[PDB]
């Protein structure tokens, strides 16, 4: 396999994504330089096989009953249909540019697909029975890297991370409908790896950095350069925008990417890629501080660097660049992707 | 007298706008004078002439040892919510006549006290926590469940959520909600009386200029002058020394 955007060759998978089928009994790992997908039993911790793919898999999502694996081939341009019984991959659709990210739809009749050019914004739909795309959706700017489905699933929300751009948003898709209703800016924001719904469906979070390029570059602390933050929306109309702090002052989670939210919505779980660590966050504490915040105060508490210690949990060692992270239908399991260790860090939760 | 005991002078709206914050004794039968408060007459300062109306309140009869007034239980407003007077308790009573006032709140037994889970919370379950849950600041639901925090079961949601501290305001002063032994400087009770008291403001947005709702009429007087009371008490939970059968920490 190939080390991305190189032709020089490498024997190792390199797993960039990872997530677990809806009966919690198998993972589904994505490796970027293997070209492949491993699969692994829960139970016994053990390699039960590779399935070939396309060039360059990012990403992957199971079907509701889990007989299938729609895995995004992103030098290929296309998406993969993976038999998960059957170890074998059955079809290949082709796509916009480099695919970052699928989800199935909660009636899985349906996957929707982020083109993530950057030079290209669109949606791609899926249809499961055809095995065929369907239409594209047009999104506000360019570059989506992740979708989310709400668990009503008639709503899509999409980060767009937008190149050479301060100001990236979130495009708010009706599914019936297929077009943007609201698009929300997250001011002074760059690099959003990814957006998750809360199980009540009234909020996302987003990770992402603040950058401050205004600024002389000049010393490393107070984060005078870079910032990590992790974003909560309101997901009601006018909702609250509230971009909330990663770091310690002399302690900071560097590149936030991959998230997995707790069943009952407890928990929030952050892949952090450059300081190789899981950050675990008090769900109920954080949306307590949105709540009885006003914006101004909340923006205002963006910058606060003791802030963090109010709502977090822990921060759990991990291999090198665990760039994604999943959690068992129970929550009382977190399985982090390292693509350097060419691993995976399995956690037992705070969840008893 | 022999009991620890300190004093709060009230505003017409029965708040207290200065505590005087020390414990203090009599001796039976003793009586002491002061010129002012804390004006410096038991400290660095001479006594100050003062021909006061109270000096004829206090001893006119032969035959009594004191003629002056006995501490009255409860107090008597106006339909304003201004004050109106004092008023006698239950507490009433040998007895000899060696006074020319009623006997009041002698009885240790008797003495009366605010505590939250009898008085408070359920005034709060009633007239509050239908429309304060989780989404709306503060909390008041959940009625008398213990919640616990840092490994710690010891008070309810509501009292959990009026305690609580704000930032860049020192909690000696107070908290979000409630100022202990000030219950003018408590933005409850600004919201509760729906004006500015005092000229210490709790922050600097206290009422909001959309989506505002009136807070006066939700509680009759007697409700939120025992709020009133609570606040300035101290904002205790548990008032009855000693282990009791209201909820409470239990290992
Ligand atoms: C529904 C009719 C309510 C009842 C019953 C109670 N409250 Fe309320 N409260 C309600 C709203 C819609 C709001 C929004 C802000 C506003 O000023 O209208 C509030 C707010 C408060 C506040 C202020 C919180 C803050 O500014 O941080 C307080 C202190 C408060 N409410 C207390 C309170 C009490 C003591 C109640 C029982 C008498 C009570 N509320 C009932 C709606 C409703
Ligand atoms: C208004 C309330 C009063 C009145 C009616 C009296 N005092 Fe005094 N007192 C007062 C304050 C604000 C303080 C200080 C509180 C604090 O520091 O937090 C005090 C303090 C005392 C003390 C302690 C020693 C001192 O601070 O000087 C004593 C003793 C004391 N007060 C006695 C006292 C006497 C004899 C009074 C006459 C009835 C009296 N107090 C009234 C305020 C107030
Ligand atoms: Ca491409
Ligand atoms: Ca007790
Ligand atoms: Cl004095
Ligand atoms: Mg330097």
């Amino acid at each position: 396999g190939y080390i991305q955007g190189t032709h020089v060759k490498t024997d190792l998978p390199g797993p960039f994504h990872i997530t677990m089928s809806p009966d919690g009994s198998t993972l589904f790992i994505s490796n970027q330089s293997g070209h492949s997908v491993t699969f692994v039993d829960a139970r016994t911790q053990k390699v039960t096989g590779e399935v070939a793919v396309r060039v360059q898999p990012e990403a992957s999502a199971v079907t509701p009953d889990g007989a299938f694996l729609y895995v995004c081939n992103a030098e290929s341009d296309s998406v993969s249909v993976v038999d998960i019984q059957r170890k074998q991959e059955i079809k290949e659709i082709k796509v916009g540019d480099w695919p970052s990210g699928i989800k199935i739809s909660p009636d899985g009749k349906t996957a929707y697909v982020a083109c993530s050019g950057c030079m290209w914004n669109a949606i791609d739909v899926i249809d499961t029975g055809r095995m065929e795309k369907v239409r594209s959706i047009y999104t506000s700017d360019y570059g989506p890297r992740m979708v989310e489905i709400s668990p009503d699933g008639k709503t899509l929300v999409a980060i767009l991370d937008t190149v050479g751009s301060i100001n990236r948003s979130v495009d708010f898709i009706d599914i019936a409908s297929g077009r943007v209703v609201e698009n929300r800016v997250i001011h002074e924001s760059s690099n959003l790896r990814d957006v998750v719904y809360t199980p009540d469906g009234k909020y996302i979070a987003v990770t992402h950095q603040t950058p401050k390029n205004w600024l002389p570059v000049c010393e490393a602390e107070n984060g005078q350069v870079f910032t990590n933050n992790v974003t909560i929306i309101e997901t009601k109309a006018g909702g609250k925008v509230a971009r909330l702090p990663l770091d310690d002052l002399n302690n900071y989670d560097g590149n936030p990417y991959g998230m997995a939210m707790d069943p009952k919505g407890k928990y929030l779980y952050i892949g952090v890629r450059g300081m190789h660590r899981v950050t675990i966050l008090d769900m109920d504490k954080v949306l307590g501080l949105v709540r009885s915040s006003t914006q101004e105060e909340l923006d205002y508490l963006r910058d606060d660097l003791g802030l963090v210690r109010d709502y977090l949990v822990a921060r759990v060692p991990t291999g090198l660049g665990p760039s994604s992270v999943c959690l068992s239908p129970d929550g009382k399991f977190c399985y982090a992707a390292n693509y350097f260790s060419n691993n995976v860090t399995v956690i037992r939760t705070a969840v008893d | 007298s022999d009991v620890p005991y300190y004093m709060q002078i009230l505003d017409d709206k029965g708040m207290s706008v200065q505590t005087a914050l020390t414990w203090a004794y009599l001796r039976p039968y003793h009586g002491r004078i002061c010129s002012g408060c804390h004006y410096g007459s038991y400290r660095g300062r001479a006594f100050k002439n003062i021909h006061a109306k109270a000096l004829y309140n206090w001893w006119y009869d032969d035959r009594s040892h004191y003629d002056s007034p006995f501490a009255f239980r409860y107090l008597k407003f106006d339909n304003d919510g201004n004050y109106k007077g004092v008023k006698h308790g239950e507490d009433v009573v040998g007895p000899s006549g060696t006074t020319s006032q009623p006997v009041e709140g002698l009885t240790l037994d008797k003495q009366r006290t605010v505590d939250f889970r009898r008085d408070i919370q359920p005034i709060l379950d009633a007239k509050c926590a239908m429309c304060h849950d989780s989404n709306n600041p503060p909390n008041l639901g959940g009625g008398l469940e213990l919640v616990s925090v840092d490994g710690i079961a010891a008070y309810s949601r509501a009292y959990n959520s009026l305690l609580e501290p704000q930032r860049g305001k020192d909690p000696n002063i107070g908290g979000k909600y409630v100022n202990p032994s000030a219950a003018i400087n408590s933005l409850l009770v600004w919201r509760l009386y729906e004006a500015e008291l005092s000229a210490n403001a709790p922050r600097e947005k206290i009422f909001p200029i959309e989506g505002r709702l009136l807070h006066n009429k939700f509680l009759t007087q007697d409700e939120r002058y025992a709020i009133v009371e609570w606040i300035d008490l101290g904002a205790q939970w548990d008032n009855i020394p000693g282990p009791d059968f209201y909820p409470g920490y239990l290992v």
